[PDB]
Parts: structure tokens; C-alpha cells; sequence
């Protein structure tokens, strides 16, 4: 059933600090004695948490939201907590996930629950010493399930104990792409209260494929009844000491440390301090003295966009690929596509060709690029010339027939055709210039048939002595060798102009934002900052101008005496005049280079040891 | 323009639809060989006209570009070897006559009885086992007077018309046409005159002469066993007694002359009956020995294409075994494969030779053979030498894999061996000799019996069982001399097969005897061996050779070295018996 409990003390919520928490192993690629910068949603460092309490009753079990994850750590002694609650609205209308910790399993369920108002779970006897589950009031029931998982059975001691807390479990819930990850730690402590200092790295957990919808949550705990806790159900029982802390993991950037055993040693938070940002950005953690300026005021962009040209129609390459016949090398077919989505994945994994060489663009890189023309050009050589169809290259071919560019930005094709122009007797349909006159610029056609003459004397349209056919015939058997067999070559050229482009790779068009810190993507350029209606970008979906602000701006100046003498650092502002600052602090001095603010300016002149501009020199003194 | 750029392109033009005709006719000639019919026969005929056709069209053409001007050394190969006026130079009614004396030749050695007994099914079974001095006489002289007495006049008549030839072809006779082979011009350091030639050839000939010497007194001492009252102590062996027609060859005599008769010889026919080899797993063990001494593979189409057995009795095929080249890279193998040792060589031959065709393939049209005549059966047979060791044998599973040797069976296989390699030196040297002399015109038309007959009691040291009067003409009974082959190819193949042995024995770090040398695993001598096959013939011959051996010359001292132990052996039995033969001896 369910039941509201009752005789609880209410009491204002408390919060504490996060002193250099919920640290969790971002991938699992093995890094040892290493310094790894990488942005994900971590908890940032002192941060303000939420502290709940459980001994007055205090059994305070709130429906939180469930932002971008949640890190839950919480001081045991008594396995008090026995799960949670991940939903949208939690009462059998919104697909809601149970994962809960009896006395015997692990269950974890993707069902629409009917949550009762006050979940709970209230397990003793005077008369023998044991304690054993006998209340679970969560859901009234659940009708539709998707997920269901059982761990293995197992026993739990359900004893309270009379000291300190010594348990510490952290745990960090993520929800991305329907994937709820979660990362487990334990951690034997002993300790009164507040969170203990160090460092520990979280370690995965699990990642359950639930696909739902999860915006509040809600933590389970457990109950104790005897023959001490007189009454009825609402009031007959008792809480039990225990604590936890709640926190809101944030999109940011963090130095790790790899020690020689793989495991993660340190943290460092990048957009926290000027001080951390110059660390960061030398990737180490020793910072010598000196002048430096990172980017700006320090800034973490909010999400990500890309805003592509809508054409859904599918690109034709098999009307050139799968065509029945080929033209002659001399005379080669050329088409132009355009308006048109390619998926160049499948074409370089048909697993059919022969030679596929990609020159100037990576191979897999220019499927998600935006192009303004294609051009396919199509013919069939032998197969000893196929080498000779690349850019600098110099031959029969390359010199009579069909000329590549040095500046070359295309991809090459061919493939063995000897069962399908191969023929007993000669397929003597295909030609091939011998005898020219002079050489062939780039990108050239031919289909001349003047007779050839190589003596002095010119011959009026008969051949004969120093006078020769210009176009020889390939002969096609099959029974040739593999240098003589006939192969099919088909290069694709990518052209781009300032016209807006017509053929773009198959990727998605997410809707577009204002006044905020993305990283947008247009037409396959990227970029970060912050979009003004109005360097500037014209989007695809409208014709609208937008201009790129570099969020951030100021330029900001850090002076550091080294890491090893002082962590005391000097701010200058370049173009405040003493605002926008981390701090107004002290020491605030104006000079023709700025503000500057926590260097004390004296009235002396020495030598010049950390100079800044203008005449000014600055340094570190007792 | 210049000259050289148009020969050049007139060598561009031709090579292709070169390549083409070639193609077409041999392709026509498979086709007939593999499959016997008229209709094929119509169609090889037709195909070798056309080619032949436009040869001599393309010759006509080539005719007008002169020689002096190129300066590349390598369209002047293509050129010379193009510019052949050859037989055109002797008039229409010339021509014809001296093709009809051809085909009289050739059919009235094909067509021979002295009976009815036929000359390949039973003359050469009763020379080669007839033991009998009378059956073999009787037969000698009965096919000597039913071919040489009537060849007589034809073949005066053939040497005044190609002598006469030669001369119009601006050559001093037809000797020196022949010899025109051997030699190279242009070259500092390398050059070869074709006077050259007629010397050294016999300063190697006399190098041997000891050790042939020896070989012949052994030959008669063991011999006198049987006919006991036809054998001289001191003298020349008679004719008809050397267990062939000609006498050529003596591995017949190989039965009756063994030094240890008790001692088996090698053989693996029940090894291959045991292990059951299905005629294919011979061409894998060849290839897998080529590859493993570092050349490449086999192409696919050759193992296809090509045919490796009997096609049955639903159609006939004659099959005397052939390495094909059909050119734009089509490469066949025809053989009749059977379980036999000789069938294991041969298939080892045969891949040799297409390993030979697919090293230079590269090359123009003009330059696709080997370097000289000599050069492609030594390379031939090399690998049949170094895959006939008994260590390479027990290698390989077929031979007992605890076997041990004896140097009585390394006696008993030299001797077999030379029985071979050496017995035909001099008498190929002697027949090259005479015609060379007969061409020359130095020997009088009523003195060629006699000189013949002179030259081989002084020189082969064999003697004739019967007098012969100038009407016969004996060796116009040869398949080569009737039907205008050049012989003097079966001399220099072994000085270049032993010569490039040894190099490759030395490059492949081997220690001990020569004969007791394989060269499998080795992959420096592959790579020497490969610098000078894929040379073709656009390199003179002299430089190839010194890419693998390293002298300008050919030098007979290796052979000495293959046979010395055989050699000492001969002297240590011959210590009693007499050296040498009398000249003066006859059998009546
Ligand atoms: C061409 O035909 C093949 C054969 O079925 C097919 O797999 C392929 O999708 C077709 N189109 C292209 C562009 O290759
Ligand atoms: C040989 O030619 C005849 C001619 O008709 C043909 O019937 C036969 O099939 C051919 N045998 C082959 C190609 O093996
Ligand atoms: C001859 O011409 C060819 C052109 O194919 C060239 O490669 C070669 O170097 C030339 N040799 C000489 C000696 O001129
Ligand atoms: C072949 O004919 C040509 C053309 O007259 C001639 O120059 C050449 O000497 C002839 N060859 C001979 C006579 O060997
Ligand atoms: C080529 O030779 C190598 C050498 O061992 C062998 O592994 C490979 O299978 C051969 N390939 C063909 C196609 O014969
Ligand atoms: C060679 O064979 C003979 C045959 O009896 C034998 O006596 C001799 O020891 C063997 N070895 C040598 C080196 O002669
Ligand atoms: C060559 O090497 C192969 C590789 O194991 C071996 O099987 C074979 O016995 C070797 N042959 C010789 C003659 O060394
Ligand atoms: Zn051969």
C-alpha cells in the first residue's frame, strides 16, 4: 500500500562545499603518467552542494530535478538509502525508472509506476535479535515495462550500527542519448561529519539503455520498526543516521593526471582561475614566471549546432557506376552533379573497387562537408596505365588522353571489368591516342582524327611513309594477363566556389540560437562565440546575416612569480581604466598598460625583473 | 625531323599490332596443338601468313631508314634485327627451287624404310637394344644406303644455293651467316668478332681432351666384355656399336658399363605411387621451389589456361613437352604428365623456361628472347641440375627421411651423368667442323666422304665397320643437317649451364663437391640470377654473362671441376690400361 508519513520535523534546507569531488574516469582508454585536457560534464570544484540529514526524524526524501546528472554522495553506516527514483512526472503516466536494493536483489525497472506519495521501505523483534525487510511502499503498480534486470541474490545485514558513518558512496547519474550511465565508487572512512579532502577517481559503473524521458528524481531509504517505535504505520518507526550530499554536474574543461599506474592522481579545473586557465593551456602543472594572457574572461560554451542546405533528394551514383557501357579513354565521358546528399560511406565500403585513392581531402573526413559542384568522369584503360591516372604522373595516358592537375582535390576509382567488355576475337571498340602533335593541358578533350605526320613531307589525307593513323585499338580477350585486362576508372572532382553550396553530406540541421555561447557549424565551416542578428555567416535556412562575437572579450593579463615560489598571481586589465573583473580586490593600481590589481606599486625604481609596458617592471617580494 | 625520332616512331607504330598478329598466331597454334583438327589447321595457316605477311611488309618499310644515323645502341638492335633481307635477295624461280628442295628433305627423312620398319617405331629399338653385331650392321648400312645415296645430289644442290645466298647477303659464307649470331658490335670492352667464334671453341675442346680420352679407353677396356672378337685392344670404337644411330649420345651404353652394378640408382616412382601425386603436385613443389629460391609466382591464368595432362581419348593432342608464351602476358605449360622421376625434371625444365619468358616481358617486341641461342636452355636446365640432388629429394617427404650415401652411387650418377654431358662434345665440335668446312668450300665435292671419315677417326675417335665410296652422303642422315638447323648451340649450353652452376654454388656459400650443390633458400644467388634475366636481349651477351659469373668469356674449367673426382677415378682404373686409339686400326 501506501501511507503518509508523519511526525517529521521540518527543517531548512543546508549546503556545503565540494572540495575537489566527483571525479570519474571519462573514457576507458588506458592513460599512464600523462596530462589529459578534455571538456565533459563534470562537477565544478567548491561548488555549493545540497547536505540532507537522517536522525527530529529529518527524513528527508525531496523530488528533485534532474538537470544534465546528478553526483550523490552519501555517508552510511547502516546501508540507510535503499534507491531511487528517475521519472518525468512519477505517477504511472510517464515511463519512470525504479533502481532499488533490497534485502535479497538489485532491481532495476522501466515501468509506468504508480508511486506512492511517501515511498518507502520499513524492515525487527525484541524477542530474537533480527531484522528483516517487511514494508515496500513505492509504486501502487505498474502496468507497461520495457526494462527489467534482477542481480543475483544476496544477504544484507539490515543491522544498525552505533558508530560513525563509515561508508562513502559516490555515484554519478547521466542521462545522454537514452543511455543512463552510471559511475560507482566506494570508500571506507572515518570521520564526524562534512566532506572529507583528496581525491578519488569514480570509477563506471553501469550504463542501462532505457531511452526515457528522466526530469525529476527521487531518493529511497530505508525504515527500522519495533516494538520501540509504538503507533501506527505513519508514526510507529524510526529514521536512522545517515547523510548525503547532491550536486549538478556542469559542461566543463579539466586537466586529468595519469600516474604510472594508469589510474587518475590529480584535477584541475580549467575555467576556474587565470591561474588555472595558464596551466591548462601550458598542460602542466608547474607554471614559471612570467606575462601571459589565455583567451579572455574565462567562459565555457553552452551547446552545439549545425545548420546544413535542406536536399533530401538522394544523390544518383548509380546511374554512372552501374552504367551498361563506358566510353573510350580518348573521348571520356564527364557529368556534372549537383543539388544532391552523397554518402560517400557506402561508396568507399562497397569492398568492390580495385584502387580507391582520395588526393588533398581525408577519406572519411569529406562525408560530412558541403561542396558546391561534382564532376564524375568515367572511362576504361588497361590495367598497367591505371597508375598513371595521378597527379604528376607522365605517360602514354597522361600525356595523349587524359591529363590530371597537380593541384589536385579529387578521389580515383577503378575496378576490374574482365567479365563484362572482355570478349573472344577482340572487342575492338575502344581506342586510345598514340601519336600527337603536342601534349594536353589539364582537364583537356580531344577527338580529333587528322592523320599524324612525322616526316617533312605533309601527306594529303593518306597515310603511307611518315604518316600514321593517330588512334590505336585495344584488343580485349579473356585470357589476357592482369597488366592487359581491361579496368574501369571513374574520378570524382569536388569543386568549390562562393556560391552557396549544393551538394552537402547526409547530417542533421539542429534549430538555431541567439546571444549564446555555441559551437555552430555552417555549411561544413565551423566556429564558436556567441550569433547577432544583423566575421559574419549567411544560413542556409533563411538568407540571414548573423554576426560571430567572440564571447568573452577583454584582453586579460596574468603575472605568476613561478608555481613553485607563490601561488599569488597579478591581474591587468588592458583597456579598463581604474568594471568587468574576476575581483576588484586590492592594490588596484592605473598605468598607461591598465589596471592592474593585487601588485603593490612602491615609490622606489629597481631593476626591471617582470617587465609589463610602459616603463612598468613588477616583482615578488616578502 | 630528326631520324631517330621518326625510327622511333615507326617502332611505336609497329610493336603494336606486333604484339597483336603474334598473338592471334599462337593463339591459332595452341588452339591446332591442343586440339587436332583440319579446321584448325586451316585456321594456323591462315594466321601464319598473315603474320608472315605483314613481317615482310614491315621489313619492305623499314628498308628505307638507314642505319648510320641512329646513335641510341638500342633502336639500332630493333633496326638490324628488323633490317633483314634474308632469302628475297634470291630470285622468284631461286626461291622456289630451294624451297622444294626443302620439302623433298624434309618429307624423304620423314619418309624412310628399309625394309615397313620405320625408322622411329623400331630402327631406333634395335640400335638402342638389338645387342646383336650383325642386326645392328645390317641395319646401319641398309639406312645409311637408303638415305644418304639418294640425298647426294639434292643436297649439293641446297649447299651451292645457300652458299650463293650468304654471299649476295654480303656475308663471306654461310658459315659466317650462321656465326653472325655471336656477335656483338659498339661496344668498348665487350665487342666480338665473328672470326672470333671459329677459335675458342677448340682451345676448350683440347682443355677436355685428357678427360675425354679417358672416358673412351674406359669405354673400350669395359666394352671388350662383349664382342669379343670386334673390339681391338688399341683402335677406335666401331660405329654402329654406340647404342645409337648417330652415336650422339651413350646413356644406352650405361647398362652394359657400370662400376658398381650391385649399388641401386636413385629413384622415386614408388615414393610417388605411395604418396599418390595427382600429376598437380609436381608443378607445386616446382613453383614452391622457385618461390623459395626468391623469383615470383605463377600467374592465375596459368594454372587454367594450361593443360597438365592426357585430355583422354575423346580427343587427341600431340604432347611433346612446350613452354608457351602467347605474349600480352599469357603464359602456358604442355605436357602429358605421368608419375615418373624424368616427369618431375622435365616439369622443372619447363617452369624454368616460362620463369625465363616472364623475367623479360617488359621489354619491346624486338628485344623478347635471350641473350644469345645458348643462353635460354642452360637456364633451363640449371634448375633441373640443382632439384636433382638427392639432399633436395630428402627435403622433401618422398625420399626416406634417414637415408645415407655412399660414394659408390655418387660414382655410379657421375657416370651416368657423362655419359651424357660429355660424349656429345666432340662429336657435336666435329659435325659443326665439317659443315663449317663443307660450307667454306676448302673440301672438294669428291672428297666429302673421306674428310668426313678422316674427321672421325682423328677427332671423335670412332671408326666406320665399312667402307663408303663418294656416292653416300651419312651425315645428311641427321635431322638437323637435312632440315637447315643450327648445331653448334648443343656446345656452348653446357659451358653456360656449368658456368652459371658454379657462380651460383659460390654465391650461395656451399662447401664440397660441386655436384652435391643446391641453391634453394638462397635468396642472393635469385637476386644475381634475376639481374641478368630480366636483362633480354638488350644487353650483348658478354655483359650479361659478367653479370653472373663475372668473366667476359666462357671458360670450361667448372665442368673439369664437376667431374675431377669421376676424373681421378677414371685415372686411378686406367693406370693399367691403355690411353689413346689407333688411327690406322679397322675393322677389316
Ligand atoms: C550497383 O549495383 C550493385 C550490384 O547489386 C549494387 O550493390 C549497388 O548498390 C549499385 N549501386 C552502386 C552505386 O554501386
Ligand atoms: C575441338 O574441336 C572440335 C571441332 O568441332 C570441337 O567439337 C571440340 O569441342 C573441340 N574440343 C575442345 C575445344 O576441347
Ligand atoms: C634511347 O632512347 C630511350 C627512349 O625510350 C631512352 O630511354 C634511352 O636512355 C636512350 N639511350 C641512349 C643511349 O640514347
Ligand atoms: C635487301 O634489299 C635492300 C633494298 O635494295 C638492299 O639494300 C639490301 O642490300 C638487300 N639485302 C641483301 C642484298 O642482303
Ligand atoms: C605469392 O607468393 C607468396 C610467397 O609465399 C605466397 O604467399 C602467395 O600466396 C603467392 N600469391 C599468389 C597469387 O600466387
Ligand atoms: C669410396 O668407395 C670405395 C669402394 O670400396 C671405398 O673403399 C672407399 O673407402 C670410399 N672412399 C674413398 C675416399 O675412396
Ligand atoms: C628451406 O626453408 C624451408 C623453410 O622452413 C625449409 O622447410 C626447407 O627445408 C629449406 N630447404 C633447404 C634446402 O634449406
Ligand atoms: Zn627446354
Amino acid at each position: 500500500q501506501c501511507v503518509n508519513l508523519t511526525t517529521r520535523t521540518q527543517l531548512p534546507p543546508a549546503y556545503t562545499n565540494s572540495f575537489t569531488r566527483g571525479v570519474y574516469y571519462p573514457d576507458k582508454v588506458f592513460r599512464s603518467s600523462v596530462l589529459h585536457s578534455t571538456q565533459d560534464l563534470f562537477l565544478p570544484f567548491f561548488s555549493n552542494v545540497t547536505w540532507f540529514h537522517a536522525i527530529t526524524k529529518r527524513f528527508d526524501n525531496p523530488v528533485l530535478p534532474f538537470n544534465d546528472g546528478v553526483y550523490f554522495a552519501s555517508t552510511e553506516k547502516s546501508n540507510i538509502i535503499r534507491g531511487w527514483i528517475f521519472g518525468t512526472t512519477l505517477d504511472s503516466k510517464t515511463q519512470s525508472l525504479l533502481i532499488v536494493n533490497n534485502a535479497t536483489n538489485v532491481v532495476i525497472k522501466v515501468c509506468e509506476f504508480q508511486f506512492c506519495n511517501d515511498p518507502f521501505l520499513g524492515v525487527y523483534h525484541k524477542n530474537n535479535k533480527s531484522w528483516m525487510e517487511s514494508e515496500f511502499r513505492v509504486y501502487s503498480s505498474a502496468n507497461n515495462c520495457t526494462f527489467e534486470y534482477v542481480s543475483q541474490p544476496f544477504l544484507m545485514d539490515l543491522e544498525g550500527k552505533q558508530g560513525n558513518f563509515k561508508n562513502l558512496r559516490e555515484f554519478v547519474f547521466k542521462n545522454i542519448d537514452g543511455y543512463f550511465k552510471i559511475y560507482s565508487k566506494h570508500t571506507p572512512i572515518n570521520l564526524v561529519r562534512d566532506l572529507p579532502q583528496g581525491f578519488s577517481a569514480l570509477e563506471p559503473l553501469v550504463d542501462l539503455p532505457i531511452g526515457i524521458n528522466i526530469t525529476r528524481f527521487q531518493t529511497l531509504l530505508a525504515l527500522h520498526r519495533s516494538y520501540l517505535t509504538p503507533g501506527d504505520s505513519s508514526s510507529g518507526w524510526t529514521a536512522g543516521a545517515a547523510a548525503y550530499y547532491v550536486g549538478y554536474l556542469q559542461p566543463r574543461t579539466f586537466l586529468l593526471k595519469y600516474n604510472e599506474n594508469g589510474t587518475i592522481t590529480d584535477a584541475v579545473d580549467c575555467a576556474l582561475d587565470p591561474l588555472s586557465e595558464t596551466k591548462c593551456t601550458l598542460k602542466s602543472f608547474t607554471v614559471e614566471k612570467g606575462i601571459y594572457q589565455t583567451s579572455n574572461f574565462r567562459v565555457q560554451p553552452t551547446e552545439s549546432i549545425v545548420r546544413f542546405p535542406n536536399i533530401t533528394n538522394l544523390c544518383p551514383f548509380g546511374e554512372v557506376f552501374n552504367a551498361t557501357r563506358f566510353a573510350s579513354v580518348y573521348a571520356w565521358n564527364r557529368k556534372r552533379i549537383s543539388n544532391c546528399v552523397a554518402d560517400y560511406s557506402v561508396l568507399y565500403n562497397s569492398a568492390s573497387f580495385s584502387t580507391f585513392k582520395c588526393y588533398g581531402v581525408s577519406p572519411t573526413k569529406l562525408n560530412d562537408l558541403c561542396f558546391t559542384n561534382v564532376y564524375a568522369d568515367s572511362f576504361v584503360i588497361r590495367g598497367d596505365e591505371v597508375r598513371q591516372i595521378a597527379p604528376g604522373q607522365t605517360g602514354k595516358i597522361a600525356d595523349y588522353n587524359y591529363k590530371l592537375p597537380d593541384d589536385f582535390t579529387g578521389c580515383v576509382i577503378a575496378w576490374n571489368s574482365n567479365n563484362l567488355d572482355s570478349k573472344v576475337g577482340g572487342n575492338y571498340n575502344y581506342l586510345y591516342r598514340l601519336f600527337r602533335k603536342s601534349n594536353l593541358k589539364p582537364f583537356e578533350r580531344d577527338i580529333s582524327t587528322e592523320i599524324y605526320q612525322a616526316g617533312s613531307t605533309p601527306c594529303n589525307g593518306v597515310e603511307g611513309f611518315n604518316c600514321y593513323f593517330p588512334l590505336q585499338s585495344y584488343g580485349f580477350q579473356p585470357t589476357y594477363g592482369v597488366g592487359y585486362q581491361p579496368y574501369r576508372v571513374v574520378v570524382l572532382s569536388f569543386e568549390l566556389l562562393h556560391a552557396p553550396a549544393t551538394v552537402c553530406g547526409p547530417k542533421k540541421s539542429t534549430n538555431l540560437v541567439k546571444n549564446k555561447c555555441v559551437n555552430f557549424n555552417f555549411n561544413g565551416l565551423t566556429g564558436t562565440g556567441v550569433l547577432t542578428e544583423s566575421d559574419a555567416v549567411r544560413d542556409p535556412q533563411t538568407l540571414e546575416i548573423l554576426d560571430i562575437t567572440p564571447c568573452s572579450f577583454g584582453g586579460v593579463s596574468v603575472i605568476t612569480p613561478g608555481t613553485n615560489t607563490s601561488n599569488q598571481v597579478a591581474v591587468l586589465y588592458q583597456d579598463v581604466n581604474c568594471w568587468r573583473v574576476y575581483s576588484t580586490g586590492s592594490n588596484v593600481f592605473q598605468t598607461r598598460a591598465g589596471c592592474l590589481i593585487g601588485a603593490e606599486h612602491v615609490n622606489n625604481s629597481y631593476e626591471c625583473d617582470i617587465p609589463i609596458g610602459a616603463g612598468i617592471c613588477a616583482s615578488y617580494q616578502t | 625531323s630528326t631520324i631517330e625520332e621518326q625510327a622511333k616512331t615507326f617502332l611505336d607504330k609497329f610493336n603494336h599490332e606486333a604484339e597483336d598478329l603474334f598473338y592471334q598466331s599462337s593463339l591459332a597454334s595452341w588452339n591446332y596443338n591442343t586440339n587436332i583438327t583440319e579446321e584448325n589447321v586451316q585456321n594456323m595457316n591462315n594466321a601464319g601468313d598473315k603474320w608472315s605477311a605483314f613481317l615482310k611488309e614491315q621489313s619492305t618499310l623499314a628498308q628505307m631508314y638507314p642505319l648510320q644515323e641512329i646513335q641510341n645502341l638500342t633502336v639500332k638492335l630493333q633496326l638490324q634485327a628488323l633490317q633483314q633481307n634474308g632469302s628475297s635477295v634470291l630470285s622468284e624461280d631461286k626461291s622456289k627451287r630451294l624451297n622444294t628442295i626443302l620439302n623433298t628433305m624434309s618429307t624423304i627423312y620423314s619418309t624412310g624404310k628399309v625394309c615397313c620398319l620405320l625408322l622411329e617405331p623400331g630402327l631406333n629399338e634395335i640400335m638402342a637394344n638389338s645387342l646383336d653385331y650383325n642386326e645392328r650392321l645390317w641395319a646401319w648400312e641398309s639406312w645409311r644406303s637408303e638415305v644418304g645415296k639418294q640425298l647426294r645430289p639434292l643436297y649439293e644442290e641446297y649447299v651451292v644455293l645457300k652458299n650463293e645466298m650468304a654471299r649476295a647477303n654480303h656475308y663471306e659464307d654461310y658459315g659466317d651467316y650462321w656465326r653472325g649470331d655471336y656477335e656483338v658490335n659498339g661496344v668498348d670492352g665487350y665487342d666480338y668478332s665473328r672470326g672470333q667464334l671459329i677459335e675458342d671453341v677448340e682451345h676448350t675442346f683440347e682443355e677436355i681432351k685428357p678427360l675425354y680420352e679417358h672416358l673412351h679407353a674406359y669405354v673400350r677396356a669395359k666394352l671388350m666384355n662383349a664382342y669379343p672378337s670386334y673390339i681391338s685392344p688399341i683402335g677406335c670404337l666401331p660405329a654402329h656399336l654406340l647404342g645409337d644411330m648417330w652415336g650422339r649420345f651413350w646413356t644406352n651404353l650405361y647398362s652394359l658399363t657400370v662400376p658398381f652394378g650391385q649399388k641401386p640408382n636413385i629413384d622415386v616412382t614408388d615414393a610417388m605411387v605411395d604418396q599418390a601425386w595427382d600429376a598437380q603436385r609436381i608443378f607445386k613443389e616446382a613453383e614452391k621451389f622457385f618461390v623459395s629460391v626468391g623469383l615470383p609466382n605463377m600467374t592465375q591464368g596459368f594454372w587454367e589456361n594450361s593443360m597438365l595432362t592426357d585430355p583422354g581419348n575423346v580427343q587427341k593432342a600431340v604432347c611433346h613437352p612446350t613452354a608457351w608464351d602467347l605474349g600480352k602476358g599469357d603464359f602456358r605449360i604442355l605436357m602429358c604428365t605421368k608419375v615418373t622421376m624424368d616427369d618431375f625434371l622435365t616439369a622443372h625444365h619447363e617452369m624454368g623456361h616460362i620463369q625465363y619468358d616472364m623475367a623479360y616481358a617488359a621489354q619491346p617486341f624486338l628485344l623478347r628472347n635471350g641473350a644469345n641461342e645458348g643462353f635460354h636452355e642452360a637456364v633451363g636446365e640449371i634448375m633441373s641440375l640443382s632439384a636433382a640432388t638427392p639432399k633436395h629429394l630428402k627435403s622433401i617427404g618422398l625420399l626416406s627421411p634417414d637415408f645415407q650415401e655412399d660414394n659408390e652411387t655418387e660414382i655410379n650418377f657421375l657416370l651416368k651423368q657423362a655419359l651424357t654431358i660429355v660424349g656429345t662434345l666432340p662429336f657435336t665440335y666435329m659435325l659443326e667442323k665439317w659443315r663449317w668446312m663443307v660450307f667454306k668450300g676448302e673440301i672438294p665435292k669428291d672428297q666429302w666422304m673421306k674428310k668426313w671419315w678422316e674427321m672421325k677417326r682423328e677427332i671423335v675417335g670412332v671408326v666406320e665397320p665399312v667402307p663408303h665410296d663418294e656416292t653416300y652422303c651419312d651425315p645428311a642422315s641427321l635431322f638437323h643437317v637435312s632440315n637447315d638447323y643450327s648445331f653448334i648451340r648443343y656446345y656452348t649450353r653446357t659451358l653456360y649451364q656449368f658456368q652459371f652452376q658454379e657462380a651460383l654454388c659460390q654465391a650461395a656459400k656451399h662447401e664440397g663437391p660441386l655436384h652435391k650443390c643446391d641453391i634453394s633458400n638462397s635468396t642472393e644467388a635469385g637476386q644475381k640470377l634475376f639481374n641478368m634475366l630480366r636483362l633480354g636481349k638488350s644487353e650483348p651477351w658478354t655483359l650479361a654473362l659478367e653479370n653472373v659469373v663475372g668473366a667476359k668469356n666462357m671458360n670450361v674449367r667448372p665442368l673439369l671441376n664437376y667431374f675431377e673426382p669421376l676424373f681421378t677415378w677414371l685415372k686411378d682404373q686406367n693406370k693399367n690400361s691403355f690411353v689413346g686409339w689407333s688411327t690406322d686400326w679397322s675393322p677389316y
